[PDB]
């Protein structure tokens, strides 16, 4: 209840801060006031164009390295167990394994960009 | 009356934010902007009097027009001033951005920013001194100072 | 008469080595980074409180223009035009004919501020030691015709700043 | 040149080198800003004799 | 650099456009108690320099944006017309101070900063050296200065003093004729060159016998590394073009004209 | 972000300064040499001092 | 010098130093005059809530000891 | 009186952050052997008041291929998610008292990247889209080692409770026995917050201004005091974990104080890193916290679940 | 101990200027509180003052008049406001006033 | 081993520094007196109620109230 309040009230007096911003000072709105910013000349083509990832290999393993901290973090709780050496050997087994997967991931030179 | 009070009492708190608070933008051209750099330094240090740089022109209100414009950078000049949110103002630095300068009677050279942009403080000099540069923008914060924004809205 | 700069190789004794790991497991140059910039921390700056204090100029410093006079209220130009025929940007513009004394004096003495370069070739030019390039530097202006110096407005600038600009020459003419 | 001597210690062992032997604001050190009137040279051909320009 | 600033401003009025060094010489002699300033100003530039390299050269931050980046060969930098420091970085041994001198620089002795990579790191230690080594050819110089006059007393090329300007015949008429029509240059072309601090700067200057140039080309050093850019940043990525922009020392006045 | 081409366009800031030397003498062609590498000022003087 | 940089930080020290303060003095407004009750657990809730239900006055914060017994 | 509790958190909460932009400018000029701001205050003390009515006075200048929904929504998530992430932080008493506050500041954390990517995407500019994907390469590489080391910080306090933190640190502090995992966060928590050396997404240099390049004052100032909210924020947390202070039950302002100027020196101590080195580029950004805090990292997160049983030193998670 | 030697400074910088209302008064005009030896006072009441202790640039200074040709200049004060006799003293052209 | 140890000590040491904490982690809590204690302490916190027993009449090691002296005692954590 109070957790809701609270972000109500950060969002409210995040969006009051804008709607203050907007309708106080007064505008002169002319169509080259908002035109694009390319450091003064006209933007050759759109930014809606594909803008290449090189690191897209680092991007896709993050996405199997970020279940880990899904998967590593019950280790203060999984701690406070009566099956401590079973637990130990997990533990160290699945942090083991993401370093072989980064081992690999290095020793194919998966973690350079490309180009 | 008491509204021309408030009024007058709000012109002086929005002349004071608008000239405490200067931020020119990250744009020279030439000779100048080596001394505009040297009104940056710590000799003559334009961020005690609240003046600092920002690159982008959105979030600029001062542009100090500081070397020789040409023909070839003028439509920039222009853009780069017009993407600057109102209130903004312009400072020409030197003498090629005053009136042509050196340069004046060249085929590339345009004879001063002021047939480009609209001219608040003339700084002259080849170079002048970071010490006159730092005099006219302090000169243009006594025209921001007697700025009459909200007392002329009340009585139009 | 040359040297190498960057051609060292490291030392690989196990002294040098344990060195080198541990400047970068435990960050030495990044610390002594740090360590500079806090002692310019503790420092007096070297911010001069402007306008209450004043960059250091010399005797020679060119500035503002300005027309002398003699010691009697005569003023020096006689119209001979050295300072337009030397100015390297055209900024003196010279205009004269004998006025009613029969004197070589000009009526027309302008100075576009705006083309000018501050170089001082018309001070130096100047036989009479006329046109001078004075002290003054804050004199910028709000609009652009006010930087379009006449004979009136460089006669006040020489009036105005007389009790100065006389004195550098007397300073800086053994140099000239 | 005006600091104290805990700061000065501060000062000088945060950048390890000595810096009051070595300051880089000036002071009475520095020459005087009105001086004695000079008295230039003359070149090799302020002469009054053997000066023939063609020579 | 305010400090020189100031030297400037003292030896001839303005703070950087002094129009001061001048054919025939300088225009006018040094101020007394200039030199011993020059002294305390080179007493303690060293600090200044050992505490630049001190945040800068054994930085890893700053080795990891300069160390692999901007590799300049020899071969292609003298094809490129390079010049000072992007050859000196490359380790090519030139430096006109050295092999083609001018005014008095034999009569000095310094050191040429030779890199050994290519790259804007080597270039960077390069030009802290050539710090170093100004200060050691400044202290030659305030150490050697002779007396005498400071401009040619061809007195057909150089103004005469205006103490003897007001005086003698000759010389006012030398005055009137120099500050109007100016020198008469002998007809013909010539191609100087000096090691400015950004390489080789040259003046290729064609006279036709009267009081003006005829023509004046200005080489820039900027201009042909500006040109080498697009081979330089091939490889690279934005942040790297941008160290190799600086590394390219470029004022565009001189690249532009 | 890995670059493919630099076309770096210049003359943004030519002022035609070597034909407007062509007008005008070598004492007031001099201050145009300041102007060029505007952090090398008394280098390129001397540089068009030498020259002339 | 340097040391005027210690009047703005100290600002900033008050501006850092009010929230926390006066939560503080908030847990012992609304909670009669001690600390706020913690409840990470469910067992904890369960005497907090059977505080609530044994005070009188529907507050949880009012304590009955000794004196409500016989 | 919730509501109170509320604005007397999030208010000054602001103000700090006013002040922090003078103070930045201030220490940021001492060390740059020049002065920051003395004239508009007394010594500076109202520069951050003319810097905070300029800016919304100023026209907001909505661009022309600016998507405007999300164009809005950036700066507004910006600054909430900015002030939400004071409220488990124990002050010695947090405003709300989780149980996990530890993910909640994670999670949070990572909610907080859109506002710059939505920003960077919105604002249809080149400059802003660089700006963008240069967030999406820092987020990518500081997240897969800001879970670890706050996990094996956390195997010695035995719970993902903040406020739990000051018991387990009332011996010793935590950077004793974690110093490694403590000077990892810390530069963890610089990539996190977009400060030097690891800018890359306010780039001056590289970019103009990245993502908030099309942004004009008004909505500007929404980026700017979140960023620097989160930087306070931040050091508040590292202080938490890694320097937590004695903490009376019957004297908490003892804890306040302590725990105020510790977060002042390490704001101090972000100032003066960002005043003294050059800026990463944004791949050696990636082959850092991939290539060298990543492993040391796992090794650490190893030796950390291991060694509160090698010594029967588990900590309890009640 | 020296930081009593400060605190001595910093109290001797309020009592040179005739109290805290003099000491405020260069405060908010001045941004700067140090005492310095009176050099001298113009035909318009712009107090000159020197400091051989500071560094060379901060040894000569002015606090300029509240009232120069019928303009307020309290709170206005102007570079252009030095007459051109002190102009050399200040802006150290020469060693004499 | 020592010529390759130094090797990538003076290339890696980010990484030999990993591997040694690593084999610590791996091979240490199997070497150590105090890895008994961490599951007695474990196993000896009490989470759920102790549900009593019915006496049937022989259950000798098994007490009647908690302060008499059969039963699991917490001594060596006491001392330790
Ligand atoms: C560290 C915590 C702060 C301790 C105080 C402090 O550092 O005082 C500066 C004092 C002097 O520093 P300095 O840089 O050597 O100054 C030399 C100047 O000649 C001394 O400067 P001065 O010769 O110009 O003396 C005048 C000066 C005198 O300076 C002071 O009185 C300093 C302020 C003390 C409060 O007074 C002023 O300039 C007026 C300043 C008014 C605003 C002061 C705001 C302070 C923050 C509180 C709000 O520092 C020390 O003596 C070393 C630190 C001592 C720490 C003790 C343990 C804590
Ligand atoms: C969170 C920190 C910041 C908080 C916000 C800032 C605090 C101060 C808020 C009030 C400031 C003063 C009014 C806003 C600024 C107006 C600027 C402006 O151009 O005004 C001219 C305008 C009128 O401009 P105009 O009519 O002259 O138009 C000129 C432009 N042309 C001709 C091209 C159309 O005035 C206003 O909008 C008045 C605003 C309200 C004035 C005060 C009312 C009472 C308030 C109590
Ligand atoms: C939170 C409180 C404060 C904490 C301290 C932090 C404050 C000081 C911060 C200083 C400014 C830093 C600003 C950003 C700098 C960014 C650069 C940087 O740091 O790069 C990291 C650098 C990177 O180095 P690098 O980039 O030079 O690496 C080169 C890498 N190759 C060769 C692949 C090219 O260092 C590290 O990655 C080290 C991380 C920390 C190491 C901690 C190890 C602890 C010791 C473990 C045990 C050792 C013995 C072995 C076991 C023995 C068992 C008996
Ligand atoms: C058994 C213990 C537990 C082991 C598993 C747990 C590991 C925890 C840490 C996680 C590490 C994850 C990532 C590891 C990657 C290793 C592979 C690798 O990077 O190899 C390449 C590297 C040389 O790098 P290079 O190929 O030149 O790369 C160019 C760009 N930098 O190659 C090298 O630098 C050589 C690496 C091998 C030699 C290291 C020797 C360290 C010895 C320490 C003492 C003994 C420790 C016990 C383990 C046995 C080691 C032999
Ligand atoms: C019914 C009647 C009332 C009507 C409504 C008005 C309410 C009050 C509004 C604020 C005060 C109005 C007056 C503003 C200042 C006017 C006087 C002024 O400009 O004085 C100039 C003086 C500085 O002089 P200067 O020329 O800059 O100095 C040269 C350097 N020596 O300046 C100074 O010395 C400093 C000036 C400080 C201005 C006030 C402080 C800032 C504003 C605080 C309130 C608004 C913001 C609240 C918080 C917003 C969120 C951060
Ligand atoms: C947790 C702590 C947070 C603290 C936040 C605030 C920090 C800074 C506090 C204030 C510092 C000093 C401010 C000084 C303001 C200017 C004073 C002054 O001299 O103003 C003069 C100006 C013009 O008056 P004039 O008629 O020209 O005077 C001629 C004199 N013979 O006349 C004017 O400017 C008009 C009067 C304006 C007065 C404004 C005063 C400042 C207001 C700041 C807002 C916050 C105040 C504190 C709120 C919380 C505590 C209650
Ligand atoms: C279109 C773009 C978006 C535009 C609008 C943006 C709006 C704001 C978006 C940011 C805020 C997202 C909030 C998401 C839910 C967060 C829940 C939370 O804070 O949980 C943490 C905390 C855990 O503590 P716990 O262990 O439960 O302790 C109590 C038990 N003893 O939990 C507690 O302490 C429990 C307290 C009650 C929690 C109530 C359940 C959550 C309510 C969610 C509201 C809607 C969220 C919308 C998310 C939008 C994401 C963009
Ligand atoms: C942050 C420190 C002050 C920087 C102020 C820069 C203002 C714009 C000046 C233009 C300029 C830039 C960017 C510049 O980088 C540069 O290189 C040295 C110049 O000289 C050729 C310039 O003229
Ligand atoms: C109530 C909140 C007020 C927020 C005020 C935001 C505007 C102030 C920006 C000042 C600033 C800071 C601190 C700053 O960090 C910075 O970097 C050096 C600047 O220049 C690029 C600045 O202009
Ligand atoms: S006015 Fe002159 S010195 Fe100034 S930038 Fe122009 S050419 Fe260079
Ligand atoms: S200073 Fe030079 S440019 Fe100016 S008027 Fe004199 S001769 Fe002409
Ligand atoms: S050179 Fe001197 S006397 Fe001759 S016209 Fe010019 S100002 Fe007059």
């Amino acid at each position: 209840m109070n957790l809701m309040i609270t972000l109500l009230t950060n969002f409210t007096l995040a969006t009051l801060l804008v709607t203050i911003a907007f309708w106080l000072p007064q505008l002169n709105v002319y169509s080259e006031k908002t035109s694009p910013y390319e450091c003064g000349f006209d933007p050759m083509g759109s930014a809606r164009l594909p803008f290449s990832m090189k690191f897209f290999l680092v991007a896709i393993t993050f996405l199997l390295f970020d279940l880990e901290i899904a998967l590593l973090l019950p280790l203060p709780w999984a701690s406070q167990t009566t099956n401590l050496n079973t637990m130990l050997t997990m533990a160290l087994l699945l942090i083991f394994l993401l370093a072989v997967s980064l081992a690999y991931e290095w020793t194919q030179k998966g973690l350079e960009w490309t180009e | 009356s008491r509204g021309e009070y408030v009024v007058a009492k709000l012109d002086d708190l929005i002349n004071w934010a608008r000239r405490s608070s200067l931020w020119p933008m990250t744009f020279g051209l030439a000779c100048c902007a080596v001394e505009m750099m040297h009104m940056a330094a710590p000799r003559y240090d334009m961020d005690r009097f609240g003046v600092v740089f920002r690159a982008s022109p959105r979030q600029s209100d001062v542009m100090i027009v500081a070397g020789t414009l040409t023909n070839k950078m003028a439509p920039a000049l222009r853009k780069v001033y017009d993407q600057m949110p109102e209130p903004r103002y312009v400072v020409s630095m030197g003498s090629c951005a005053n009136g042509g300068g050196y340069y004046h009677y060249s085929y590339s050279v345009v004879r001063g920013c002021d047939r480009i942009v609209p001219v608040d403080i003339y700084v002259p000099g080849c170079p002048p001194t970071a010490e006159a540069l730092l005099y006219g923008i302090l000169q243009l914060q006594k025209k921001i100072k007697r700025e009459k924004r909200l007392r002329i809205w009340y009585r139009r | 008469t040359y040297k190498y700069v960057n051609l060292r190789e490291p030392s690989m004794d196990m002294k040098s080595v344990t060195d080198r790991a541990a400047q970068t497991l435990l960050w030495t140059e990044l610390i002594r980074g740090l360590g500079m910039t806090l002692s310019y921390l503790f420092r007096e700056p070297a911010t001069i409180n402007y306008p209450f204090e004043k960059g250091p100029l010399s005797p020679r410093f060119r500035g503002e223009h300005a027309l002398r006079r003699y010691p009697s209220g005569e003023e020096r130009c006689i119209a001979c035009k050295l300072c337009e025929a030397v100015c390297p940007a055209q900024a003196i513009t010279i205009e004269a004919e004998p006025r009613a004394d029969g004197s070589r004096r000009t009526t027309r003495y302008d100075i576009d501020m705006t083309k000018c370069i501050y170089c001082g070739f018309c001070q130096e030019a100047c036989p009479v030691d006329a046109i001078v390039e004075g002290p003054n530097f804050e004199f910028s202006t709000e609009t652009h015709e006010e930087l379009l110096y006449n004979k009136e407005k460089l006669l006040n600038n020489g009036d105005k700043w007389e009790a100065e600009i006389a004195a550098n020459i007397q300073a800086d003419y053994l140099y000239r | 040149a005006s600091a104290t001597r805990l700061i000065q210690g501060l000062r000088n062992w945060a950048s390890g080198r000595d810096l009051q032997a070595k300051l880089q604001l000036r002071y009475q050190e520095i020459s005087k800003r009105t001086q004695p009137p000079p008295k230039l040279p003359v070149g090799p051909s302020h002469r009054l004799s053997n000066n023939y320009y063609c020579a | 650099r305010e400090k020189m600033f100031e030297f400037y401003e003292r030896v001839s009025g303005a703070r950087m456009h002094a129009a001061y060094v001048r054919p025939g010489g300088v225009h006018q002699d040094l101020p007394l108690g200039l030199m011993d300033d020059i002294y305390e100003f080179s007493k303690n530039f060293s600090l200044r320099i050992d505490e630049l390299e001190e945040m800068l050269t054994n930085n890893r931050i700053w080795r990891n944006r300069t160390v692999d980046i901007g590799v300049v060969t020899a071969e292609d930098a003298l094809n490129y017309g390079f010049s000072g420091v992007m050859l000196r970085g490359s380790g090519i041994q030139w430096d006109l101070r050295k092999t083609q001198p001018y005014d008095v620089y034999d009569q000095v002795e310094f050191d040429v900063p030779i890199g050994s990579r290519g790259d804007c790191y080597d270039r960077y230690l390069c030009r802290v050296e050539e710090m170093r080594q100004s200060i050691r050819i400044i202290s030659q110089c305030l150490n050697k200065m002779p007396p005498g006059e400071i401009k040619v007393d061809d007195a057909k090329v150089s103004p005469p003093k205006r103490a003897e300007m007001k005086t003698s015949m000759e010389s006012l008429i030398h005055h009137f004729k120099l500050y109007t029509e100016g020198y008469q240059v002998p007809p013909g072309a010539t191609y100087t060159a000096i090691e400015a601090p950004k390489g080789e700067f040259g003046v290729y200057l064609v006279s036709d016998g009267s009081s003006r140039p005829y023509r004046c080309k200005i080489k820039a050093p900027g201009f042909a590394h500006l040109a080498g850019l697009d081979k330089m940043s091939k490889g690279h990525m934005l942040a790297d073009v941008v160290a190799i922009i600086g590394t390219q020392d470029i004022v565009f006045g001189e690249v532009d004209r | 972000e890995m670059v493919r081409k630099c076309d770096p366009h210049i003359g943004l800031l030519h002022r035609g300064t070597e034909k407007l030397i062509e007008y005008k003498t070598y004492l007031q062609a001099l201050p145009y040499f300041d102007r060029l590498d505007y952090v090398s000022m008394m280098c390129n003087e001397q540089a068009y001092s030498l020259a002339v | 010098m340097w040391f005027e940089v210690l009047p703005g930080i100290a600002v900033m020290g008050v501006c850092l130093f009010i929230p926390g303060m006066a939560t503080a003095r908030i847990h012992r407004f609304s909670n009669g005059g001690r600390e706020k009750r913690v409840a990470h657990y469910s067992y904890q809730w369960y005497l907090m809530e059977r505080d609530r239900r044994v005070s009188g006055v529907n507050r949880y914060y009012v304590s009955k000891g000794l004196e409500n017994i016989d | 009186m919730f509501m109170i509790n509320v604005l007397t958190l999030i208010i000054p909460i602001l103000l700090a952050v006013a002040f922090l932009t003078l103070v930045e400018r201030k220490v940021l000029g001492y060390m740059q052997f020049r002065k920051g701001p003395n004239v508009v205050g007394p010594y500076g003390l109202l520069q951050p008041i003319a810097d905070a009515i300029k800016l919304f006075i100023k026209e907001p200048l909505r661009p022309a291929t600016s998507s405007i929904s999300m164009f809005i929504l950036a700066p507004i998530l910006a600054l909430t998610l900015a002030l939400t992430m004071w409220i488990p932080l124990p002050m010695p008493y947090p405003l709300i008292n989780m149980n996990l506050g530890v993910l909640f500041m994670l999670a949070m954390s990572s909610l907080a990247v859109y506002s710059i990517l939505w920003s960077g995407w919105a604002s249809n500019s080149k400059y802003a889209l660089i700006g963008a994907l240069r967030a999406v390469a820092q987020t990518i590489s500081y997240e897969v080692t800001l879970a670890i080391i706050l996990l094996s910080v956390l195997l010695m306090n035995g719970s993902f409770t903040l406020s739990t933190l000051i018991i387990t640190q009332e011996q010793v502090w935590l950077i004793f026995p974690a110093w490694p995992l403590a000077m990892m966060w810390f530069i963890s928590t610089l990539a996190e917050t977009n400060r030097a050396p690891f800018d890359l997404t306010e780039g001056e240099s590289e970019l103009v201004s990245g993502f908030n390049v099309e942004y004009a004052a008004g909505p500007f100032a929404l980026f700017f005091m979140a960023e620097y909210a989160n930087i306070i924020m931040m050091n508040i947390f590292t202080t938490t974990l890694f320097l937590g202070a004695f903490h009376n039950p019957y004297m908490p302002e003892l804890y306040t104080i302590n725990f105020t100027i510790k977060s002042l020196l390490l704001s101090i101590t972000f100032l003066w890193i960002r005043a003294s080195y050059p800026r990463f580029r944004y791949d050696q950004l990636m082959h850092l916290l991939w290539k060298n805090f990543l492993p040391l990292t796992l090794a650490l997160c190893m030796w950390h679940v291991s060694l509160p049983i090698l010594l029967s030193s588990i900590p309890p998670q009640t | 101990m020296e930081l009593l030697q400060v605190l001595k400074r910093g109290l001797q910088q309020v009592s040179g200027h005739g109290g805290l209302r003099g000491y405020l008064r260069v405060l908010f005009r001045a941004n700067d509180v140090r005492v310095g030896t009176l050099v001298g006072e113009d035909k318009y009441g712009n107090k000159y003052y020197e400091d051989n202790k500071q560094f060379f640039g901060r040894h000569r200074w002015v606090i300029y008049t509240t009232e120069m040709n019928g303009k307020n200049t309290f709170w206005d004060v102007d570079g252009s406001m030095v007459p051109p006799e002190w102009h050399r003293w200040l802006h150290c052209m020469t060693d004499d006033p | 081993v020592a010529a390759f140890l130094k090797n990538v000590w003076a290339k890696e040491p980010v990484l030999v520094a990993s591997f040694a904490i690593a084999g610590l982690a791996v091979i240490l809590p199997t070497l150590s007196p105090y890895t008994k204690y961490s599951l007695m302490i474990n196993r000896a916190t009490p989470y759920n109620y102790p549900v009593p027993l019915r006496d049937d009449g022989n259950m000798p090691d098994v007490p009647s109230h908690p302060q008499d002296p059969q039963g699991p005692s917490l001594e060596w954590l006491k001392r330790l």
